[PDB]
DNA sequence: ATCTCCAAATATCCCTTGCGGATCGTAGAAAAAGTGTGTCAAACTGCGCTATCAAAGGGAAACTTCAACTGAATTCAGTTGAAGTTTCCCTTTGATAGCGCAGTTTGACACACTTTTTCTACGATCCGCAAGGGATATTTGGAGAT
DNA sequence: ATCTCCAAATATCCCTTGCGGATCGTAGAAAAAGTGTGTCAAACTGCGCTATCAAAGGGAAACTTCAACTGAATTCAGTTGAAGTTTCCCTTTGATAGCGCAGTTTGACACACTTTTTCTACGATCCGCAAGGGATATTTGGAGAT
């Protein structure tokens, strides 16, 4: 498998097929799906790393959508990347405006 | 049917959005805003359903419609 | 015993921001979806997840809008959201002219 | 047999693999997995979409790792972009070695 | 080398609608951006529709539902009838 | 009839539109009626903006359409405003508009 | 000596500028700023003159429209004066960050 | 020669003209530095993408198209400069 | 009420240009024709999942009671931004010259695509059992009263 | 401050169910092989970009003055939220009816593709002339003064 040659868990062969069928261009070079598979793998790692921690913090061993949302919105860069995405069953960050709290 | 979106339900929505105090006129505005939101999404979702020559609105029809509106939703077939 | 106005509201805020449950009851929401759809095309069925997709999108939308509505209320040195705060938020979002 | 339900494809196994790499004792619910699959699909479409425009803009017929790279640089915010360019460059370097 | 534009067609349509009105160089460049932009938006949406439905071809049906997704209200209605009228007239010939 | 535009009753170029559809990687195949329909849509939208912009030009005692007229046209029209809601027309300026509270008393 | 009341000239400035379409930022200064910011991303860049004009058209348009939203925020708070907090409220609701 | 502090070339009268066009009657002294900061962030974001297009094309001259493409990328499509 | 006066509007003169309308000659692309081929329409079908039904209980929504605390109005004064004036910085304008580099071009080929055969990864499907659900009890964090 | 007193957080324990691993079976990825064209590297080149200077003068900066704006402070009517009672309808559970989605097969014909003919649309170029648009002077609408 091309994934093994590249050091990746994500499927270089599937990614290549999907690029060929998505009508992005006439031709796809051989490095393209490797590069792309690697980037998709890196981002799923980045998200899963922070969500795992949010699961830990919430005293749970299973990542649920809430932990994915916590991870995303507490992370400046992931929050930007997913700035127009809604995670189903994620809820919101705990946030109360100062002026609403009693003195 | 729009009245099935009750005052308590709208209050709960507002609580999640961080609202402490709500004018009595909010409940009618909200219903109007939600109606507009649903019409726009459902309009598009139904255009997709019809284009596929189907009689059944799929979650994908909704997902694609939400994507068109710049309201991408994860969790239902993205 | 009586909690002061706002104390229970503040409790409620804390409660709902910790959870992820849909806050509109499921059947009234389903009826609304079907009524709106009927207006565009008669004789439609829905996948159950299609309706759920719409409810998740709708609530996400309204919660975020109430966040912006709240900021506009606060901007005006008030603590109470008013229709005008919704209208200002929607104008700035470019949802309304 | 004979009449076969169409095979659905997802990223679920590679996501679970990566999850074991980063959190050996952490699991994932099926709703969370669905979100993760949407994420991967959304990001794939966004990147290959730029790469396509890039090739068109430049009168080229091929999407290469170069278009993927600049597309990652357009799509991703600062640090995420830096780290994704490393990882993509390294995978390509490693892959072209292995013959 | 050749720079292709929609200029001559925009000029023609301008003469139909406003026979004694000219158009500045910058105004025309704007009209060219406009035509290209709408082409892109429509073709893009049509592309998605064929993919979503597993078809290998963009037909006028894809163009039509793309038009209905992209244009508001009255504008979609008249574009649909202009588009359908043109396909009808075109098939009627060969 | 020779040209496909002529056959379709069209000013806009059906053949260019077909080629642009084929070379834009939108799908493997383009049907025969696709470029006719799209050419017609493009022609119609250009007629509509040109009509409204010529009227703006005349409102302004002018004989030639400049970007300002295109901008006045687009933003005074609800549907064109919406279609071009995220578009900037170079040298268009804005619409005359002062909020009430700012006027003297 | 003659003196217009405060706000009279401001109103006629609005009328004046709302009628015209010319760029309102001096041209060489804008071009230096563009060139400085670009150099921080890549040294040794040249610019087509139309590239800088495109950026000035977009920038002024962005800022005009942000000032419209800012004014609505000021009016909402019962003022007629725009303040930094109006621009901030406007950018926050737009989803603009940094 | 070194370019520094060119944001200060976005003068106060210039910012005031833009605000007039935007309909603004009265302007706080604090607006001008707020506006500079906002413009800086706007230009950094568009120029960053524009330069990425230039680099990709193996060119050293930022073309109008690189900017138009960057503007489109940011949901700020511009008409009048090609494309 | 009525006059004074400032700047935007209107009128006049010349004049640079940038438009519509030419004619040109010509590259490149569209149309025309001929043949190859794979997409998708239709028809028949099987069954997943959508709609529906009947009932019942329990909790949510609606309604009512009360008055706390909020939004809105009023007054007023220090703060501050607008208007106008004066000085002169540095932008604008125009024109020159040098060359950096964008864009065209042409041979060689490395790389991607297409085709066919073999191999094996990832899909569907299955279910023991551990994480999380749900119920009950106890502890802890505060809010409101005195 | 200190005591009362709610409600959320935490603890504890038994039940439920969907995670996650294991098993079988194939669609799709890889290997191998033969084919061509897009890409790349290298040669030459003239557009327009950088730069620079000069001359003039438009507009920026920095000042004084003070009008009127912001916002602080105060007041209170009433619209809110909290907690009571009453009324309604959502959800849950167990299927049964059957719509219409989606699986399978197929050959006609719509669309590809390649070659030759026809003609559109481009780039280069002069031309009449209203269309502005800049420089110079006069009248006008109304803001502010008397
Ligand atoms: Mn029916
Ligand atoms: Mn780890
Ligand atoms: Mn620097
Ligand atoms: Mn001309
Ligand atoms: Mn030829
Ligand atoms: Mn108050
Ligand atoms: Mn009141
Ligand atoms: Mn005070
Ligand atoms: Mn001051
Ligand atoms: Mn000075
Ligand atoms: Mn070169
Ligand atoms: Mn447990
Ligand atoms: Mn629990
Ligand atoms: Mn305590
Ligand atoms: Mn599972
Ligand atoms: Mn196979
Ligand atoms: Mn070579
Ligand atoms: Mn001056
Ligand atoms: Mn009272
Ligand atoms: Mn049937
Ligand atoms: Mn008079």
């Amino acid at each position: 498998t091309r994934s093994s040659r590249a050091g990746l868990q994500f499927p270089v062969g599937r990614v290549h097929r999907l690029l060929r069928k998505g009508n992005y261009a006439e031709r796809v070079g051989a490095g393209a799906p490797v590069y792309l598979a690697a980037v998709l793998e890196y981002l799923t790692a980045e998200i899963l790393e922070l969500a795992g921690n949010a699961a830990r913090d919430n005293k749970k061993t299973r990542i649920i959508p809430r932990h994915l949302q916590l991870a995303v919105r507490n992370d400046e860069e992931l929050n930007k990347l997913l700035g127009r995405v809604t995670i189903a069953q994620g809820g919101v960050l705990p946030n109360i405006q100062s002026v609403l709290l009693p003195k | 049917n729009i009245q099935g979106i009750t005052k308590p339900a709208i209050r709960r929505l507002a609580r999640r959005g961080g609202v402490k105090r709500i004018s009595g006129l909010i409940y009618e505005e909200t219903r109007g805003v939600l109606k507009v939101f649903l019409e726009n999404v459902i309009r598009d979702a139904v255009t997709y359903t019809e284009h596929a020559k189907r009689k059944t609105v799929t979650a994908m029809d909704v997902v694609y419609a939400l994507k068109r509106q710049g309201r991408t939703l994860y969790g239902f077939g993205g | 015993h009586r909690y002061r106005p706002g104390t229970v509201a503040l409790r409620e805020i804390r409660r709902y921001q910790k959870s992820t449950e849909l806050l509109i009851r499921k059947l009234p929401f389903q009826r609304l979806v079907r009524e709106i759809a009927q207006d565009f095309k008669t004789d439609l069925r829905f996948q159950s997840s299609a309706v759920m997709a719409l409810q998740e999108a709708s609530e996400a939308y309204l919660v975020a809008l109430f966040e912006d509505t709240n900021l506009c209320a606060i901007h005006a040195k008030r603590v109470t959201i008013m229709p005008k705060d919704i209208q200002l938020a929607r104008r700035i979002r470019g949802e309304r002219a | 047999k004979k009449r076969r339900k169409t095979r659905k494809e997802s990223y679920a196994i590679y996501v679970y693999k990566v999850l074991k790499q980063v959190h050996p004792d952490t699991g994932i619910s099926s709703k969370a997995m669905s979100i993760m699959n949407s994420f991967v699909n959304d990001v794939f479409e966004r990147i290959a979409g730029e790469a396509s425009r890039l090739a068109h803009y430049n009168k080229r017929s091929t999407i290469t790792s170069r278009e993927i790279q600049t597309a990652v640089r357009l799509l991703l915010p600062g640090e995420l972009a830096k780290h994704a360019v490393s990882e993509g460059t390294k995978a390509v370097t490693k892959y072209t070695s292995a013959k």
